[PDB]
RNA sequence: CGUGGAAGUCUGUUAGAGUUGGUGUCCUACAAUACCCUCUCGUGAUCUAUGUGUAGGGGUGAAAGGCCCAUCGAGUCCGGCA
RNA sequence: GUCGGGUGAGAACCCCGACGGCCUAAUGGAUAAGGGUUCCUCAGCACUGCUGAUCAGCUGAGGGUUAGCCGGUCCUAAGUCUCACCGCAACUCGACUGAGACGAAAUGGGAAACAGGUUAAUAUUCCUGUGCCAUCAUGCAGUGAAAGUUGACGCCCUGGGGUCGAUCACGCCGGGCAUCGCCCGGUCGAACCGUCCAACUCCGUGGAAGCCGUAAUGGCAGGAAGCGGACGAACGGCGGCAUAGGGAAACGUGAUUCAACCUGGGGCCCAUGAAAAGACGAGCAUGAUGUCCGUACCGAGAACCGACACAGGUGUCCAUGGCGGCGAAAGCCAAGGCCUGUCGGGAGCAACCAACGUUAGGGAAUUCGGCAAGUUAGUCCCGUACCUUCGGAAGAAGGGAUGCCUGCUCCGGAACGGAGCAGGUCGCAGUGACUCGGAAGCUCGGACUGUCUAGUAACAACAUAGGUGACCGCAAAUCCGCAAGGACUCGUACGGUCACUGAAUCCUGCCCAGUGCAGGUAUCUGAACACCUCGUACAAGAGGACGAAGGACCUGUCAACGGCGGGGGUCUUAAGGUAGCGUAGUACCUUGCCGCAUCAGUAGCGGCUUGCAUGAAUGGAUUAACCAGAGCUUCACUGUCCCAACGUUGGGCCCGGUGAACUGUACAUUCCAGUGCGGAGUCUGGAGACACCCAGGGGGAAGCAAAGACCCUAUGGAGCUUUACUGCAGGCUGUCGCUGAGGACUCUCACUCCGGGAGGAGGACACCGAUAGCCGGGCA
RNA sequence: CGAGUGGCUUGCUACCACGAUGUCGGUUCCCUCCAUCCUGCCCGUGCAGAAGCGGGCAAGGGUGAGGUUGUUCGCCUAUUA
RNA sequence: ACGACCGUAUAGUACGAGAGGAACUACGGUUGGUGGCCACUGGUGUACCGGUUGUUCGAGAGAGCACGUGCCGGGUAGCCA
């Protein structure tokens, strides 16, 4: 079986969600985790300095 | 006994099952009642439809060489 | 390279790991305060999954409920005993110090009151030989003579279920079954038929293994495959 | 002679799973792995839904360097970086 | 699809009828996920729709989802998170242990709802009727109360009970047909309340020494049959429910086979087949309360994922509609659905192409190769070789039969079940379509079922049982972590870790020199600390003494890595190839030689065989069975071929409509020669050439597509190896700290482990921190 | 021994193309060459005849089917002018 | 757009001791190629006619479907070798 076009069928799973910290569609509901603002996972809000160039 | 294998497996495999299944298969003297009536119902687990005496032994005999021993002494 | 197989195990992933949530009971012996006054009846007989053979299902006078390391012989109504006092018959368990010489023994403890380590499997028994005030020599089912403090506990008899290990297992499924019960990955693929990058064994033509295959003792994980500190190999000789 | 109904047993497009040949059709496709016929397994080391675990020099691997979201002899994203 | 008609400015595709068709585990019915308003209504056609559109999943506006008893909610599952504790430089990091919480919407467990009616759109939710559960309140009964039962359970075979359905019989109601008198549809009615009880178990009686009983196993003086009795089932029967509902009407009655559902018997495990909440136990009346969230629609060849209205992918239940037949098979047909796998019109419709039918004579001559195609086929009877692990081979092979009609026999309680008989009789053909093996032999490989390169490899490769070696007594071996800690392990040598070989059968020779591992070791060598000498008012530093592991040295070991020749009648470097097998999937020479087979055989098979360069768990030989595995032979068959023809369907061509892409330095009607960086439409010389268009099969544009995969180059990259360079983990070992009292020894008080505890074991060791030596492609 | 022709073999060179000029064998279909195997016309003969052997002109036409091998090449069989 | 071969008469002749054994010429045919044609033979012929299996239309009659004829038998014109 082709991981293509046949593969794409079985995709009915819901995991990102709206995030009730952020907002965005990022919160994991399997993993009670949202990848873009971090709730779930700690208090500080997710952050990194490598989001934009280093001199900025 | 062995037939259930059809041509596979070869002399030894199929000829140590059917001996080993033939004893295991055996009319079994009950150590309560004394009668041939003790058939498996595990893996070294026995017993006998007559009395229910339902008792440990060897994993396809009631009783083993070692399991013997253990009188004597 | 990557991580070998032996490796990957001691991580203790789902593919490794024992079917614990589908074992039984632990079976371990019962403590007593002295005096020996325990005594239980056999309610039922079981199998053990962990062990695959017979476990056997006791309640005992204060109406404690428990799975025993049953030995062979041993039916439902059969009363056991535990303790100092307990009559010398078997299925019953005191201190190797009340047991008398030369008598199978099974389910022996490493340190009293451990609940029992030696001779477990089926079919197995340990064996008492030397008596003492300091020392009871055991003769374990490996042939080691292994000396014991007197007060440690075992259950008189041989393991149930002897002889299991006679019949074959004539196909990879009965295998396949057994295995499922336990906590090892299976089937085994040669470390011979596997890539270098796979293992210290990998690699080449043809099948072979591109060194020898007894290793130190001192090799480091990842490394220590195939005769570790073998004394000798071979059978001749 | 009958009874019995065993089997990683047999035939089988039962369901289901697989994928031998046609080097057929297609090859700005219906499709970034499709179509048709043929073929294999089909009570078991079987197939399958959902839930769940294992994470990147790390997993997972009946081992093909296979697979880890069209990405694998070391995933992906951004950064280092002009 | 066609003919009429409807609506409209406009109609091939929007709607009505008729005719004609398609779908039958789906193209029908109910849903999970996922979508998210796609649902209904009205008004539209700028957008979207493979053409058109009055239509629409499109555009816009309105509307639409009603619950004590259907899900959620509650419970617990693999498992997850949080808090505490501990680690960590630290944390949003990390394992354990505690506590708490989370974790199941079809498909785990679970208090309770049925029938009908109603809407444009909801419906066990609203309405009508009837019913039920829980909590609480009051009243009465009640003092029992929690032990126990239940929730609650694997795979295979099977009996009994039994509803729906389907069919048979007959009656009633309605329809159809019209030579007959047959054919179709209907003949209804729930939850709930009450009641009945088979199986299982037990009890009394009884008194079997051979009887009772089963589909089968089985049962019995430890008490069989028989007789009586307690307990005890259905989503079943029966009565109510019901001058409820429903129907135009009738508004049935019996039977068989029986899904569901109920209840038993048997067999299997080196496999043992959840848990908890909850219910029961434990009465009745009346009344109150039963909130909160979900509920539309699609669920797919247009509502999901795949950029699309994508020929792909995507779980559950309807598995019992009729004929057919072994069948959930074919084929045909209901119910229900559809003509939207959504562009049409025209040409006897050419060439050419896709998919296919039939081909006389020959019959594999085709080809690398029977690739492709064909042959065979169901069922019954007869019959069946070599070989074999006695199972099998085997449907071997081969031969015969096969319909319809009439009247019957046998088995069975019977079937609308099965097996046969006699007579008659039609065809070219009776498994008449459909469904439905071609067969045999030799050789190689792997024993077998199984696994694999998602997307060029299904194989001889991986796996396997079996064989074997290695490590470890558990405070273990092996493995993960920086640490705190952890897997193996609810495990204990009949264990489980690390490897090799790969079913059975016959076997598995010799070699320990080298490398590897391991044991030993007088002596040699072997670090740091401490100690000793020199040096320095001290220090650097130089030297000595003792000496751990390690090495030297000695031994063990090849089912460890591997080796098994040359010369002569010992040399290297240990031995010098044993059984076997052999021109091999290993043999260069090579198409080896002989034979078989053929007209002819680099093929195949057998024999020989000095083997370029076979050979014994780097397993040797051999082998029944098995195989989408490699090679060869035969019978049969045939358009593969001789050698091609005609036909069928869809395209192709013409017409309406829709409407891309690849590619493009320029010029360009070329041809023959030459020349040129040696492979020119374009240069030179000739020749030829009026322009434009249609169809074709592809000679050329070193055609289009891709900064060549091959080769080289770069003080380019990466993956992999090792006795490359250098380092880093890890293991072993000495030493210092923890660390104490009296080169060997006692002790207990730190520290460790066992123990519920008391206490027991061990003990200044071990652990841990630090340093030193050795090993160290495990890793950079 | 000596003199040459060709450009089928092989070797040599590294001129051409590495922002690709798709391999061998085979097949199918078209044109050509002569250094002629057959066929036509000839000369010589160790030419009686028959059958051959050697040579000359000559490219009109022909040169086929099969067994092993992927083979080209080649070996083999039966037909053939 | 025709190439080539076999056979007969010549002739059992010329020639030769014999064995053996021609030619010119005139005829008949075969093969390969070529162009055309279908009276004849053969193929096709999902025009057509018949037989017949399963199922559906109640039976009969007469029909649909079974892939673009369900299968089997015969086959006109035409096109063909
Ligand atoms: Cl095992
Ligand atoms: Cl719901
Ligand atoms: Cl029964
Ligand atoms: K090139
Ligand atoms: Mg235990
Ligand atoms: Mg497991
Ligand atoms: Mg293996
Ligand atoms: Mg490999
Ligand atoms: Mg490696
Ligand atoms: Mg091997
Ligand atoms: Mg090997
Ligand atoms: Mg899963
Ligand atoms: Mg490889
Ligand atoms: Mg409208
Ligand atoms: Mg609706
Ligand atoms: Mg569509
Ligand atoms: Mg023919
Ligand atoms: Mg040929
Ligand atoms: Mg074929
Ligand atoms: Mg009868
Ligand atoms: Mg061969
Ligand atoms: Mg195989
Ligand atoms: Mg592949
Ligand atoms: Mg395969
Ligand atoms: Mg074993
Ligand atoms: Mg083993
Ligand atoms: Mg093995
Ligand atoms: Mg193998
Ligand atoms: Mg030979
Ligand atoms: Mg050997
Ligand atoms: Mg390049
Ligand atoms: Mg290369
Ligand atoms: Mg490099
Ligand atoms: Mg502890
Ligand atoms: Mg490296
Ligand atoms: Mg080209
Ligand atoms: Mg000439
Ligand atoms: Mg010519
Ligand atoms: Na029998
Ligand atoms: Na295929
Ligand atoms: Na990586
Ligand atoms: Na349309
Ligand atoms: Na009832
Ligand atoms: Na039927
Ligand atoms: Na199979
Ligand atoms: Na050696
Ligand atoms: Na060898
Ligand atoms: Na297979
Ligand atoms: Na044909
Ligand atoms: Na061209
Ligand atoms: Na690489
Ligand atoms: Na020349
Ligand atoms: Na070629
Ligand atoms: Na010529
Ligand atoms: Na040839
Ligand atoms: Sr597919
Ligand atoms: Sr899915
Ligand atoms: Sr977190
Ligand atoms: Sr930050
Ligand atoms: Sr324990
Ligand atoms: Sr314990
Ligand atoms: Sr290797
Ligand atoms: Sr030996
Ligand atoms: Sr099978
Ligand atoms: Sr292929
Ligand atoms: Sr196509
Ligand atoms: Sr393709
Ligand atoms: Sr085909
Ligand atoms: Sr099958
Ligand atoms: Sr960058
Ligand atoms: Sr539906
Ligand atoms: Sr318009
Ligand atoms: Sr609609
Ligand atoms: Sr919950
Ligand atoms: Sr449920
Ligand atoms: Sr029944
Ligand atoms: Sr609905
Ligand atoms: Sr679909
Ligand atoms: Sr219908
Ligand atoms: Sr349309
Ligand atoms: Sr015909
Ligand atoms: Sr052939
Ligand atoms: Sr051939
Ligand atoms: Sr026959
Ligand atoms: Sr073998
Ligand atoms: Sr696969
Ligand atoms: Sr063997
Ligand atoms: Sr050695
Ligand atoms: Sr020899
Ligand atoms: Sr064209
Ligand atoms: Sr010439
Ligand atoms: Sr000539
Ligand atoms: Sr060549
Ligand atoms: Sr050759
Ligand atoms: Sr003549
Ligand atoms: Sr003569
Ligand atoms: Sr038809
Ligand atoms: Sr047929």
């Amino acid at each position: 079986t082709g991981a293509g076009t046949p593969s794409q069928g079985k995709k009915n799973t819901t995991t990102h969600t709206k995030c009730r910290r952020c907002g965005e569609k990022s919160y994991h509901t399997k993993k009670k985790v949202c990848s873009s603002c971090g709730f779930g996972k700690s208090a500080k809000r997710r952050d990194y300095e490598w989001q934009s160039k280093a001199g900025e | 006994s062995s037939g259930r294998f059809g041509a596979r497996y070869g002399r030894v495999s199929r000829r140590r099952v059917a001996e080993i299944e033939s004893e295991m298969n055996e009319d079994h003297a009950c150590p309560n009642c004394g009668e041939d009536r003790v058939d498996r119902q595990g893996t070294g687990i026995w017993q006998c439809s007559y009395c229910d005496y339902k008792f440990t032994g060897g994993s396809y005999k009631p009783e083993t060489p070692g399991g013997k021993t253990v009188r004597r002494s | 390279g990557r991580r070998i197989q032996g490796q990957r195990r001691g991580r203790g992933t789902s593919t490794f790991r024992a079917p614990s949530h589908r074992y039984k009971a632990d079976l371990e012996h019962r403590k007593v305060e002295d005096g020996d006054v325990i005594a239980g009846t056999v309610v039922d007989i079981e199998h053990d999954p962990a062990r695959s053979a017979p476990v056997a299902a006791v309640e005992f006078e204060d109406g404690d409920r428990r799975l025993i390391l049953a030995p062979e012989g041993v039916g439902v109504g059969d009363e056991l005993q535990v303790g100092v006092s307990a009559e010398i018959a078997p299925g019953n368990t005191l201190p190797l110090a009340e047991i008398p010489e030369g008598v199978p023994v099974c389910n022996v403890e490493s340190s009293p009151g451990d609940g029992g380590k030696f001779a477990r499997a089926s079919g197995v028994n340990a064996q008492l030989l030397t008596h003492d005030r300091n020392v009871a020599v055991v003769k374990l089912p490996s042939g080691e003579m292994k000396r014991l403090d007197p007060q440690c506990r075992a259950t008189i008899g041989v393991v149930a279920g002897g002889g299991r290990t006679d019949k074959p297992f004539v196909k990879a499924g009965n295998k396949h079954h057994k295995m499922k019960a336990r906590g090892t990955k299976w089937p085994n693929v040669r470390g011979v038929a596997m890539n270098a990058v796979d293992h210290p064994f990998g690699g080449g033509g043809r099948q072979h293994p591109g060194k020898p295959k007894s290793i130190s003792r001192n090799a480091p994980p990842g490394r220590k495959v195939g005769d570790i500190a073998s004394k000798r190999t071979g059978r001749g000789g």
